[PDB]
């Protein structure tokens, strides 16, 4: 099976350039799965203080990668997703301050990026200096309220138009795609798939 | 020479109007000496179930065949070497063996009185321990510590 | 040496870096009494002959 | 040019995530340095093949590469199973001192590294110095002067 | 210098190179390979690589701006460059890196109050730098037309060495590297020499919306299996094992706020894997060393009765042992065994043992004699191995003329 | 190409890149509000820049 995933993945590194681009982000996955399941554990809530999204991005978060390269443990799956900064266009509002989605993406890959400073003082360096500290430009943003506050457009009259102004920005789940129950009750899942020989 | 911008005049500015351009070192963060003067260095690290003996070897020859072709001033020396403290280490055993061997023989010569008598176990030992030696290197067991236990 | 060999058999089929570490010990010794019951019985005879 | 921060979030934690599903894995330490170097070592079990625990680290890694950032993705990820211990050290001097340290490290590195590389039983080789590079030293004023 | 000038008769070539370091690359790392003379020129003790350290660590004490360690190459350099435990401090709470500093101080200064248990606990990460923040205001710059992009790409190239492509030299490909001249990214005030284009096409220095302010960060980040620790190093206390002062740490740790975890790696996972499952290992053990020895004198026959006896007396029997140790007690059990056996066989005792008991010492010193070689350069290491040998000599020859007779009425 | 491109994000929710978030990288995606791509007459609200 080794071999085999091998060979899988370094041919399959041959079609990987001629692939459309969204596919190369999402990423490609090959693993020797069986089709037969292991076991599956599942996370509930006892007051429902937590909906699925939450019960679902911790246990992607804290739980998943841990089990996963536990030892016999071949691949596992989770009924849920984690969290993802979903941005919520709004067509009427985008249409009253003359935006596209282009400009919304591309304002968010320039200002939702991490840049390499450098450092002062780095080599070479001249010959009678004693400081040498890093520089900090621009961190990658971390909470709602901060993408709410990205600049998009400056109007003729000084005013700002905000991301917040024209979508409405949430911390929602990646894939919405599956939702998951136990007796009723909102919970996540995951299924454990045994490893080939253990 | 590399053009940059034509100004309204029609002259030309140039990519050294407005840098050096020199030909420099890729990384800059690391500085090595040798008894004070300027020098590069190459670490070795040895390959997994090669030995070292060989591959230092290999490694010698390779730069003595090298240096036809150096520039008139270079030249190599070795500031860490650790191949001779495994030679040394090799032919210590050598001894250490031989002599275990001559005490064994000599209190059995204690023993006996008898050199003919004697000498039936000084070569019967070492011909056990030299084929448990062949046996553990043909199936692939280390000369470890455990071993020498 | 027979009785050493067979006691030390069942060893080896074991796993584990401790197992490993021990394999060191037993597949050394079960080629030991190996070799001694050749040498034994081969080299000494004729020697002493 | 990238902090501890800025390389930890951008590179080592995306390279991480991916680095699920290997066999006989032990546990997993990386760290992330100031000068933009971000290593992540994997210890594995005693007895896995060395080559396979490779090849298998380098297929993980192929999930991660489009996630990286540009500069890393041109830079080169190495992957080698390099022991800590050192073998030999090789050093290179001038005798009138008619070349610098760049000059005898450029050499060294364009003629002697690869051979020496791809010899037998050479695991892996660390050059104490760099190549040569075209650089380039800018100037604020003079750019400046030129609407550059 | 100090090495080349002060003791030119041992040492042959001192290699030196800055910016690299054990603990990573950087400016403010040092390392030298020192090379020293053949044996032939090193004579007497006072030349040795001990002597020579020792003189090192005294005369280099005396360097006011730095901290020089010299040290040997450890016995096992793929293990690391000392002894004790290694340990990781992990923040699976996911508190943060001033939090989990807070925790890591703390425990230090715990681990601090009772000497008696660890001694040199230290942590192996560096602590934290000023750092330069450039704070850009972002509306201010598109008021007047000057892309957010434009600034962030001119100052990451300008101090950053932004790679382009690559290049021909002599024959081979070499990269090509743009960055601003030296004299232009030394102070805090070379920023504001920089400008930029607007959409218009004129330029605006960088000064007109950005403000620069000083904070402290972390030079290196350490993580473990994902999540965010910082190595804990040291030492157990003198006269004790390693698994008390281990244990010590785990409640210790256990002291912690709630959030903070711990781990061990290297050699501490490897002997906490080997305890873990020892008990079971040595039971098994045991138990096929109990069929040996129940086996050749076919069953409780004669001593295998008294052999009966022994696990009581494994029994019976928090000092400690090693792993070596361990196996030799069994093989030392199974070396008086044979001492009984070539005599109980034959009684299976008096002419027996008259011309068995010159091979009861023959194997005592064949054993002595080949794990002697281990420890021996003749002359040297050899009065500490009387101490031992000798009574353990004298008790298995008292064992021989004794045990074998009282045992068959035993 | 600029009306694809609206069409694909509005219905599609293009991805982006990543952010941080409890010190873990997650992605960022773009898509329309859910009152918006329930209907085909809800392709007529979108408007595109000349
Ligand atoms: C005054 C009393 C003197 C009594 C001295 C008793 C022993 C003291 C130490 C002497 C050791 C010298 O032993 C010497 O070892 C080297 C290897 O290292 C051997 O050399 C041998 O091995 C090397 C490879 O390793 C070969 O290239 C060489 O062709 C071969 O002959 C010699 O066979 C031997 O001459
Ligand atoms: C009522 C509460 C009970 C709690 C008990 C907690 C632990 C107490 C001691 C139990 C130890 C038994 O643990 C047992 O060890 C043996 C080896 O010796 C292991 O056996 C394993 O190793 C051997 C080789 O050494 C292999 O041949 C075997 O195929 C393999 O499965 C088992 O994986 C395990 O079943
Ligand atoms: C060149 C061949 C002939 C020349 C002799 C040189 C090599 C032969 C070694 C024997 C000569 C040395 O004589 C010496 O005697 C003592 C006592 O018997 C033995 O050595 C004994 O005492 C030394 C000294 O404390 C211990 O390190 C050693 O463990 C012990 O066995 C060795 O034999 C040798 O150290």
């Amino acid at each position: 099976p080794d071999i085999a995933q091998v060979q899988v993945q370094n041919k399959l590194q041959l079609a990987m350039p001629s692939l459309p681009e969204a596919v190369q982000q999402q990423g490609i996955s090959v693993d020797k799965s069986s089709s037969n399941i292991l076991m599956v554990a599942a996370f509930i809530s006892d007051n429902g203080s937590l909906n699925q999204y939450d019960i679902a991005d911790y246990v992607a978060s804290n739980i998943k990668d841990p089990l996963s390269r536990t030892a016999g443990v071949g691949s596992v799956q989770l009924f849920g997703s984690e969290y993802a900064m979903r941005i919520w266009l709004d067509p009427q509002k985008l249409n009253k301050y003359n935006l596209v989605p282009s400009d919304v993406i591309s304002q968010i890959k320039v200002q939702n990026n991490q840049i390499s400073g450098g450092q002062l003082g780095g080599m070479p360096q001249a010959a009678d200096q004693q400081l040498n500290a890093s520089i900090i430009v621009q961190t990658r943003l971390q909470t709602p309220e901060e993408f709410g506050k990205i600049l998009l457009k400056v109007q003729q009259d000084g005013s700002q138009v905000l991301l917040r102004d024209v979508a409405r920005v949430e911390l929602g789940a990646e894939d919405y795609s599956t939702v998951a129950r136990y007796n009723g009750k909102p919970a996540a899942g995951i299924a454990i798939k045994l490893a080939a020989g253990a | 020479k590399i053009l940059l911008k034509v100004q309204q005049d029609g002259s030309q500015v140039l990519l050294r109007d407005v840098a050096r351009v020199e030909l420099g070192a890729e990384d800059y963060s690391t500085v090595a000496r040798y008894n004070g003067k300027p020098a590069a260095g190459i670490a070795i690290k040895l390959a997994a179930g090669a030995n070292a003996l060989d591959t230092s070897r290999a490694v010698k020859e390779e730069l003595n065949r090298l240096s036809a072709y150096f520039p008139a001033s270079l030249k190599t020396v070795y500031p860490y070497d650790t191949t001779p403290f495994i030679e040394i280490s090799i032919q210590e055993v050598f001894k250490t063996l031989v002599e275990a061997i001559i005490l064994v023989f000599l209190v059995m010569y204690l023993f006996l009185q008898n050199f003919r008598a004697t000498i039936i176990p000084t070569i019967a030992v070492p011909v056990v321990i030299l084929g448990t030696f062949a046996i553990l290197s043909a199936v692939g067991f280390t000369i470890n510590t455990l071993t020498m236990f | 040496a027979v009785v050493l060999s067979a006691v030390f058999m069942p060893m080896a089929f074991m796993s584990g870096a401790t197992g490993e570490i021990y394999r060191q010990f037993s597949i050394t010794l079960i080629s030991s009494m190996l070799l001694s019951v050749f040498v034994a019985m081969s080299l000494t005879p004729a020697l002493c002959a | 040019g990238a902090d501890a921060q800025t390389v930890e979030d951008s590179v080592t934690q995306v390279i991480e995530q991916n680095m699920n599903g290997l066999d006989g894995l032990m546990y997993m330490s990386s760290t992330s340095d100031a000068a933009g170097n971000a290593s992540i070592t994997l210890t594995f079990e005693t007895g896995t093949s060395p080559d396979i625990a490779q090849v298998q680290v380098q297929n993980k890694l192929q999930l991660a590469m489009p996630s990286l950032p540009e500069a890393v993705q041109q830079q080169g990820i190495s992957v080698d199973k390099s022991s800590s211990n050192i073998l030999m050290v090789a050093a290179f001097i001038s005798d009138n001192g008619s070349l610098n340290q760049y000059d005898i490290a450029d050499y060294v590195a364009s003629n002697i590294k690869d051979p020496l590389s791809r010899t037998a039983g050479v695991g892996s080789v660390q050059l104490f110095g760099s190549e040569y590079a075209m650089r380039i030293w800018l100037d604020p004023q003079k750019l400046n002067k030129y609407n550059l | 210098d100090y090495y080349l000038t002060k003791e030119k008769d041992n040492v042959q070539s001192v290699f030196t190179v800055g910016g690299f370091g054990f603990s990573g690359q950087g400016q403010n790392n040092g390392l030298a390979f020192i090379s020293l003379k053949p044996w032939s020129e090193r004579v007497g003790e006072e030349n040795s690589v001990t002597a020579i350290i020792q003189r090192a660590m005294i005369a280099l004490s005396s360097i006011n701006k730095a901290v020089v360690f010299p040290f040997n190459l450890p016995a096992v350099a793929e293990l690391g460059t000392a002894s004790g435990f290694d340990m990781e401090l992990l923040d699976n709470g996911n508190l943060g890196h001033e939090k989990l500093t807070q925790a890591r101080n703390e425990l230090l200064s715990l681990a601090a109050q009772s000497p008696n248990q660890v001694t040199g606990v230290r942590p192996n990460g560096l602590e934290d730098t000023p750092m330069f923040k450039v704070n850009v205001n972002a509306a201010k710059a598109e008021a007047m037309g000057v892309a957010l992009s434009d600034i962030n790409q001119t100052i990451s190239t300008a101090f950053g060495s932004s790679y382009v492509n690559d290049f021909l030299n002599q024959g081979r490909v070499k990269k090509v590297y743009v960055q601003a001249g030296t004299p232009f990214r030394m102070l805090p005030d070379n920023i504001n020499q920089w400008y930029v284009r607007n959409a218009s096409g004129t330029m605006a220095p960088l000064s007109a919306y950005s403000s620069t302010e000083w904070t402290y960060g972390s030079p290196r980040l350490e993580r473990y299996n994902g999540i965010p620790s910082m190595e804990i190093l040291g030492e157990a206390a003198a006269g004790k094992s390693t698994g008390d002062a281990m244990k010590f740490m785990a409640d210790l740790v256990a002291k912690l706020p709630a959030g903070v975890g711990y781990s061990w790696t290297g050699l501490s996972y490897q002997e906490a894997l080997s305890s873990n499952q020892a008990p079971a290992l040595y039971a098994i053990s045991l138990v096929v060393v109990f069929l040996a020895l129940a086996a050749l004198y076919e069953s409780w026959s004669i001593p295998f009765s008294v052999m009966l006896v022994v696990p009581l007396g494994v029994v019976g029997a928090g000092l400690s042992n090693d792993v070596y140790f361990q196996v030799g007690l069994l093989t030392t059990i199974g070396l008086s065994a044979k001492n009984a056996i070539l005599i109980v066989e034959f009684a299976v005792i008096i002419e027996a043992a008259r011309m068995r008991l010159r091979p009861i010492l023959m194997t005592s010193l064949a054993f002595i004699l080949g794990v002697l070689p281990l420890v021996i350069s003749h002359g040297a290491g050899s009065g500490a191995q009387n101490a031992v040998g000798t009574g353990v000599m004298g008790g298995m020859f008292a064992a021989t003329v004794l045990a074998i007779y009282f045992v068959p009425v035993f």
